[PDB]
């Protein structure tokens, strides 16, 4: 059921209104750093890792050993990538 | 015992949290007649919709 | 003489070594212990 | 639905009061560690200080510098403040005491956390100031970096529970609080929460004396207040999340009739208060990292440990068939 | 007289219903398995309904007060068994499952 | 065709699919499996059902 | 009606993506489009995908775009051009796509015209599927890692390629 | 075990709820068939309540709403 | 150098042992009396030699 | 009418991506953004069909397509960055030397 | 107007209470006077307890404390910082140097009083003024703020 999302919308509307009231009452009285791109890429990768973790975590009781090892292989590939990034200095900000 | 001065704002924060819980709990209870049930699924919704008929049409 | 190279790696990278040990336990248990527990259940 | 706005206000208004008094409590505890008094003139024991500061802020003229991003500059604090507010819709304070009983609540919290970065980024870019822009970029990078570890710790709890429902996460700790077997995970979560809320020892925006200008330096009056309020509300929320995931939420310490006498909301509040006190205590105890050092900690320490804990917990639970 | 067979009453009596109306339940489920058309299953449905309503009236006759309390708590907590253990025990002590 | 339903049970149109596939697995002419195929596609899109109901609505609007 | 509101918001926000003079503004409108998409997903009952669109599209991809576009400091002279002379070519191409492609489902999926009669009473309820309902999350997780695990792993390979390429093309180690 | 208790409770009262729903739907379907017989009177070639599936196996009436069950 | 000393260094690094002492002695001052003077009801000490307003 | 309304929503997103390609001849960053818009529209098409058909295949593929979109954007923005680094500008007249 | 004046005076009292109870000075720490100012903010006198919090940015500041000698080289920097302060704002001149040039009055490089550059609300005498003298000066600032009638003056304008 999606019923529980309606209070969230009304909550958003009210929070927005509180924001406008608070902000509006006082009106009455060239140096590209590649390391930010690199940290964005790493965050993207591990964001997708968490994304894929969620269904796996709730499904462990049904997928049993096969699902566990398939996710382990997924993680092995991604962690080889992480080791590559670590060795190449992508994780060093000095 | 001077350190008790610092416990008053923390106590106020705790009371505030208790309010954010209990006020919304009692308003929902007053409006729906019973407290909110955690884990309302398809079965519970179908039960309530069918119970409206089984009550009102009796 | 790879027995103090591991010592040096543990001394210099305690976090990586701890992560490897924790994850390795998490991999060892299903790989080794679980089939043992399944075999003892069959008999 | 007609009574829903009353419930929403009964959440939002006491939360704003709680933030106002969290600022005062931080000042008081910091002072007492420093062998001084902190606010005690404005009201008895300084209890009227937050109202005076808020009144001063609303009575302050807004500046709104002559930038080309006039709309974005004022909307950034609104965005961060609204995001800080809306996470509380799914927080349960006791059994059945929650506005939205989301089945996907854990992922919803993760999404809100991921959205938090935009207010800081937009404030930095729209302010037309290279220092604010650089500081905002660094703060945003730090938050996204520690979000990875937060998500992985969330996954560890999820593996233990088998449901994204926050109330179910609480009730799964009736046998034992998750903070006991997963104590290092709880320590990791608290540190990651410090870093994610830009709090000491990770408070780059507070490092003006270190030649590091904060993202909100060009803000005055209520935009600056909105940023401040969102930050402190997020501190309260992180304390609440630590309580929910590892200290059993509203549950009593021991399943005994003596402890079951006192309501669950009080248990939850007391645990939240402990974590807020630890926030203040940590700010009082230690110096701060440099940006590069904290980034190294985020990627080189907390990510590998979080992933290892995911693997170890899942492997152990699968092996002995203890899954939910 | 006959209790209104609301969700609370049925859920509170579900254990008695399962122990008492098992053959009718199984027959209805088999027929539904073979044919989902509601018209082609009305007879087994009537058998199920008669069994359940008879058991409901019987249980109301035997332990009226305990049944009332258990049903009331079950409705109050939206059929959450855990929040109703005391009156469940009181209801089962006077109206045994057998 | 897969059989995996979006709520964790057999898909709505999977039995029609399987009847059509089993027919085509031994009928050397696909025209012999036309009826089962159009039953499968009707289950996916409800085209003829909705067309007939729209005819009913049309006649209601004409006689009013 | 609600789908009319969300589609109107998406239409305007997308036009702003493709027509805003400042690229930072384009990234921000793109974020509004993903929010509206998430709303549609909530209407479909797919709350996992609704949340994941926020986490990945807005939380990770749009952040990457914003970091890159903001540090570029693009001057409008480098990317400005008048679009009045494109109205005809967009008119044919849009119309042809409009006439063909907004109505492609009409012959296969004929809409049910809503009548002045309560059809809601003809909704048949099967309680058997409601005893143990599955979330979107657990229905997806029942399949990703066992019956279709090869595609999952190939996606992992795709992500590994992304990591390697990002390093090899941009890294300048201090 | 707690969840299995609830789930068993739902299983024992399933047949009576389904039987009630079946009776309700059959009565409503008879009323709708009479309605269609009246409306389509004087339309040649019609067949009241014709099954559009060749196999003739029973399907619930389609509703034209993509996901009605979640709201 | 030795497994015991390497282990003790690793634990101390992982468990933030030295961070605990700072927390503890910050907490000790929390309960002690404060040195703040309640101006203007209370004043700081001065001497007969104090050089103030001519 | 639900299914035609859900499909035309995704369809307007796809047409907007096409228009963004057509209208942005001097702005290749927006061209990349228009391509993402098309990919989002296709993803929405899979999810809507999954519900309409009561079938899970549309949902599995939607997740995998999200992975592809992420990798695509990462690599594309890397290529944008290096092109800008070589030229010091993103103007289209400095990426037209291969011809004929 | 027997009822409007009472409400107006109450509003003005509330505004003055808020503005006196939360004074956020920015410190212009130029010379030795800044050390006594640091002592005023320290544990013995604890300016925090009066609601006085020192801010890094003029944008979040209500008061500027000029603590030390102002040179001709520094004067433009002081004025620009003052011009970034949002209203209402006040200036406290601390010590003889800031007050009138002090020991450096006759120098070729020194501004003979910061009130040549910015309007001054309170002058705190001494070389340096004691920390308690600065606290007394801040209480005088509160006294001046408490004579404001902003709402009444605007109602009548
Ligand atoms: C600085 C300033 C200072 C001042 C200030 O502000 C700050 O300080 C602040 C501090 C605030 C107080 C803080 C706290 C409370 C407690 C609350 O009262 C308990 C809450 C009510 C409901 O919640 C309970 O119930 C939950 C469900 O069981 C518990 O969950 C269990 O079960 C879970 C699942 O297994 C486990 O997970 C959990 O672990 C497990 O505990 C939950 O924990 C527990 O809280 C108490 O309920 C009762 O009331 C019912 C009424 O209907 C009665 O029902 C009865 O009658 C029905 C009709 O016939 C029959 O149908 C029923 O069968 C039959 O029972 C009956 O008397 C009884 O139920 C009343 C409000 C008050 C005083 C606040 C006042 C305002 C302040 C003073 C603020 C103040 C403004
Ligand atoms: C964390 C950050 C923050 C930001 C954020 O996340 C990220 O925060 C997140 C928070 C999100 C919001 C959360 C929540 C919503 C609400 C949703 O809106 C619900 C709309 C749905 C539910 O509506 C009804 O649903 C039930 C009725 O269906 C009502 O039940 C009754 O009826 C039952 C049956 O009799 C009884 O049994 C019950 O007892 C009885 O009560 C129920 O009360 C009511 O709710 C869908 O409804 C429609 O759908 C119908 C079908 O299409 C349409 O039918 C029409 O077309 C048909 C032909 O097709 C014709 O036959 C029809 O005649 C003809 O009318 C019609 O338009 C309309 O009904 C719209 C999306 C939105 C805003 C989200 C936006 C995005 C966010 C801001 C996210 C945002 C991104
Ligand atoms: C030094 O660090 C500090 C700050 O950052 C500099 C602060 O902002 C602050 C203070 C910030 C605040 C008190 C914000 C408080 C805001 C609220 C409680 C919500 C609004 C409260 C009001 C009195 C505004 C009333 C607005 C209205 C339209 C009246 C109708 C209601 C303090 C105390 C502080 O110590
Ligand atoms: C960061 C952590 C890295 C971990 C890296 C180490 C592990 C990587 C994965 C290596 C593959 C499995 C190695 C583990 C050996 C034990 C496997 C085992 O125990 O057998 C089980 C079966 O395990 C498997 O078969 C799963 C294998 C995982 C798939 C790994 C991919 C290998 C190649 C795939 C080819 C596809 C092409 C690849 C595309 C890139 C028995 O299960 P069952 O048959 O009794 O019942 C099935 C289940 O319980 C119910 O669902
Ligand atoms: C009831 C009370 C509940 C309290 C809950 C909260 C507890 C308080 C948490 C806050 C404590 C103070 C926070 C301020 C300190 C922040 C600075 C942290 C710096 C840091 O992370 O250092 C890393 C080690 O710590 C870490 O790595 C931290 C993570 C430690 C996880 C432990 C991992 C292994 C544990 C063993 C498990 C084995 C059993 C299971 C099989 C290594 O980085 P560095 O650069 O500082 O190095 C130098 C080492 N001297
Ligand atoms: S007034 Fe005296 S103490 Fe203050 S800055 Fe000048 S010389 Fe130094």
């Amino acid at each position: 059921m999606m019923l529980e999302f309606a209070p969230i919308f009304i909550y958003l509307v009210i929070s927005l209104l509180v924001s406008l009231i608070l902000l509006g009452v006082p009106f009455l009285f060239s140096r590209f750093d590649i390391r930010f791109y690199l940290v964005s890429i790493l965050f993207l990768i591990f964001d997708l890792e968490v994304t894929f973790f969620f269904p796996w975590a709730v499904s462990l009781n049904k997928i049993d050993l096969f699902g566990f090892w398939s996710m382990m292989a997924f993680l092995f590939i991604l962690t080889i990538g992480f080791l590559y990034e670590w060795k190449r200095g992508a994780l060093d900000w000095e | 015992l001077v350190w008790l001065e610092a416990m008053l704002p923390l106590g106020i924060i705790g009371g505030m949290l208790c309010i954010m819980g209990n006020s919304q709990y009692y308003i929902h209870k007053a409006y729906h007649g019973r407290p909110k049930h955690i884990g309302h699924d398809e079965w519970d919704v179908a039960m309530e919709r069918r119970d409206k008929k089984v009550v009102e049409k009796a | 003489p790879v027995m103090e190279k591991l010592r040096m790696f543990v001394a210099q990278e305690p976090v990586v070594a701890a992560s490897c040990l924790i994850g390795g336990v998490g991999l060892f248990l299903p790989a080794v212990v679980r089939p043992i527990l399944d075999s003892l259940e069959a008999s | 639905y007609i009574a829903v706005p009353a419930e929403i206000l009964g959440i939002i208004l006491p939360l704003l009061l709680g933030v106002a008094f969290l600022v005062l409590a931080e000042r008081k505890v910091m002072a007492f560690v420093q062998r001084r008094k902190g606010p005690d003139v404005v009201g008895s024991f300084g209890l009227l200080q937050p109202l005076a500061d808020g009144l001063k802020l609303i009575l302050k003229e807004p500046i709104s510098p002559s930038s080309a991003n006039f709309f974005l500059f004022r909307m950034a604090p609104v965005a961060t403040f609204m995001l800080s507010l809306v996470a509380w819709a799914v927080v349960p304070f006791d059994y059945g005491m929650v506005l939205s009983d989301l089945n996907i609540g854990l992922l919803y919290l993760f999404a809100i956390s991921s959205l938090g970065v935009y207010g800081i980024i937009i404030a930095g870019r729209s302010s037309n100031s290279k220092y604010a822009f650089l500081g905002a970029l660094r703060s945003a990078a730090q938050m996204v970096s520690y979000e990875v570890s937060i998500g992985l710790i969330l996954i560890t709890v999820l593996i233990c529970v088998g449901s994204c429902n926050l109330s179910e996460i609480v009730m799964a700790q009736k046998q034992i609080w998750f903070g006991i077997p997963l104590f290092p995970v709880l320590v990791m979560f608290f540190i990651s929460c410090l870093a994610e809320t830009n709090r000491a020892p990770f408070d780059l925006p507070e490092a003006e004396a270190e030649l590091v200008a904060g993202y909100n330096v060009e803000y005055s009056s209520m935009g600056f207040a909105l940023f401040f309020l969102g930050e402190y509300a997020n501190m309260i929320l992180m304390s609440g999340l630590c309580t929910l995931f590892f200290l059993g939420g509203w549950l009593p310490i021991l399943d005994l009739p003596i402890f079951k006498k006192i309501p669950g909301s009080i248990w939850f509040s007391i645990k939240v208060l402990f974590f807020l006190f630890l926030y203040i205590w940590v700010r009082a105890a230690f110096p701060r990292y440099r940006y590069d050092q904290l980034m190294g900690l985020g990627w080189k320490v907390f990510l590998p440990l979080s992933l290892a804990w995911v693997v170890s917990v899942s492997g152990l639970l699968v092996t002995f068939q203890w899954l939910p | 007289g006959n209790p209104i067979p609301t969700s609370a009453v049925l859920t509170a009596s579900a254990k008695h219903i399962g122990m008492r109306c098992m053959p009718e339940n199984v027959a209805f489920l088999k027929c539904k398995k073979n044919d989902p058309n509601p018209e082609k299953c009305l007879d087994k449905g009537r058998d199920v309904t008669r069994c359940v309503l008879g058991l409901l009236k019987d249980l109301h006759q035997k332990c009226q007060k305990e049944m009332d309390d258990y049903v009331g708590c079950m409705y109050y907590y939206t059929n959450e068994f855990d929040l109703c253990r005391k009156e469940q025990e009181a209801f089962e002590k006077v109206c045994p499952l057998k | 065709a897969s059989g995996w339903g979006i709520t964790g049970n057999k898909g709505r149109c999977y039995d029609f699919w399987m009847d059509f596939s089993e027919c085509m697995s031994h009928c050397r002419e696909p025209k012999d499996c036309t009826l089962l195929r159009e039953d499968y596609l009707e289950c996916l899109h409800h085209s003829k059902e909705f067309q007939r109901r729209n005819r009913i609505y049309k006649e209601e609007q004409r006689k009013l | 009606m609600i789908l009319s509101v969300l589609s109107s918001l998406a239409l305007v926000s997308g036009l702003m993506v493709v027509r805003a003079k400042n690229p930072v503004h384009s990234v921000l409108f793109f974020i509004l489009v993903f929010c509206d998409t998430s709303g549609l997903l909530l209407l479909l009952g797919l709350d996992f995908f609704a949340m994941i669109f926020l986490v990945v599209y807005i939380g990770a991809i749009a952040v990457l775009f914003l970091f890159v576009v903001m540090m570029f400091h693009i001057q409008i002279a480098e990317i400005h051009e008048e679009v009045l002379r494109y109205l005809p070519v967009s008119g044919i191409i849009g119309l042809i796509f409009w006439w063909e492609m907004f109505f492609i489902l009409d012959n296969e999926s004929i809409p049910l015209l809503p009548t002045q009669r309560n059809t809601t009473s003809l909704r048949y309820t099967v309680y058997a599927g409601k005893v143990r309902s599955w979330t979107n999350l657990e229905t997806l997780g029942n399949l990703l890692y066992t019956y279709y695990f090869v595609w999952f792993l190939v996606s992992s390979l795709i992500l590994l390629v992304a990591m390697i390429g990002a390093i090899v093309l941009t890294m300048h180690r201090t | 075990a707690l969840k299995e208790e609830k789930y068993a409770a739902r299983r024992t009262i399933l047949p009576i709820l389904q039987a009630e729903e079946d009776e309700r739907f059959v009565s409503e379907w008879k009323k709708y068939l009479e309605y269609e017989a009246d409306v389509m009177k004087d339309v040649p070639g019609w067949k009241v309540g014709e099954n559009v599936y060749n196999s003739g196996r029973w399907m619930p009436p389609a509703t034209g709403e993509l996901r009605p069950d979640v709201w | 150098k030795d497994w015991n000393t390497v282990f003790e260094r690793s634990i101390n690094t992982l468990f933030l042992t030295e961070m605990v002492r700072g927390l503890s002695l910050t907490l000790k001052y929390f309960f002690d009396p404060k040195v703040t003077i309640n101006y203007p009801f209370e004043k700081g000490p001065l001497s007969p030699r104090f050089r103030g307003e001519h | 009418m639900d299914l035609i309304k859900y499909f035309t929503f995704s369809m307007i997103i796809f047409i907007l991506g096409i228009w963004g390609i057509l209208l942005n001849r001097r702005n290749i960053l927006i061209m990349l953004m228009s391509i993402e818009l098309m990919l989002l529209a296709v993803n929405l098409n899979f999810l809507v069909f999954s519900v309409s058909l009561d079938d899970m295949m549309g949902q599995v593929f939607a997740l995998l397509v999200l992975t592809v979109a992420a990798a695509e954007s990462a690599i594309g923005l890397a290529i944008f960055v290096i092109t800008f680094r070589v030229r010091g500008t993103i103007a289209v007249e400095f990426i037209n030397s291969i011809q004929g | 107007s027997k009822a409007a004046e009472f409400v107006i005076s109450k509003v003005d009292d509330l505004m003055n209470w808020a503005r006196t109870g939360s004074i956020w000075p920015m410190t212009f720490g130029l010379a030795c006077c800044a050390v006594e100012m640091m002592h005023t903010g320290a544990a013995r006198y604890d300016l925090d307890r009066f609601g006085i919090i020192f801010r890094p940015s003029p944008r979040q500041s209500d008061c500027m404390i000029v603590a030390g000698t102002l040179t001709n080289k520094m004067a433009p920097a002081l004025r620009k910082v003052y011009d970034q302060m949002p209203e209402p704002r006040w200036v406290i001149s601390m010590g003889s140097c800031a007050n009138g040039g002090g020991y450096y009055h006759y120098s070729y490089s020194v501004v003979r009083g910061c009130d040549r550059i910015v309007p001054v609300d309170i002058y705190v005498p001494g070389c340096p003024p004691t920390a308690e003298a600065l606290l007394y000066g801040l209480l005088q600032l509160q006294k001046k703020i408490n004579r404001r009638k902003d709402f009444l003056h605007w109602w009548n304008k």
